[PDB]
């Protein structure tokens, strides 16, 4: 529950774009549940949001190797290597989440995007 | 450019 607390505080500092906190917020969780996919994926979208792209792509990947089976992690490594302008990457990311969660509409859309450019 | 999702 306290790992919840933490999140659910990250989430709330994230809302009124206190994005350092958030981050504070992430970390300390990630710290008490370094197996928690959800704080690493909640991280690098905070990550993006503030901009560091390099950060954003690491908490992507964390995410991705602790719950490969879930779509939304490979979407964040993605969203990352775009901004990194790592399209091929990016790219073969979503075709490698889509082994996992086939039928993700957002790894669908990603991947119609990446084959578009 | 890409889409940031929402947290969870
Ligand atoms: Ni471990
Ligand atoms: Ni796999």
């Amino acid at each position: 529950e306290q790992v919840n607390e933490l999140k659910e505080k990250g989430n709330k500092a994230l809302s009124v774009g206190n994005i350092d906190d958030a981050l504070q917020c992430y970390s300390e969780a990630i710290k008490l549940d370094p197996h928690n996919h959800v704080l690493y994926s909640n991280r690098s979208a905070a990550y993006a949001k503030k901009g560091d792209y390099q950060k954003a792509y690491e908490d992507g990947c964390k995410t991705v190797d602790l719950k490969p089976d879930w779509g939304k992690g490979y979407s964040r490594k993605a969203a990352a290597l775009e901004f990194l302008n790592r399209f091929e990457e990016a790219k073969r990311t979503y075709e490698e989440g889509l082994k996992h969660e086939a039928n993700n509409p957002q790894l669908k859309e990603g991947l119609q995007n990446m084959e578009a450019r | 450019g890409p889409t940031i999702e929402e947290v969870d």
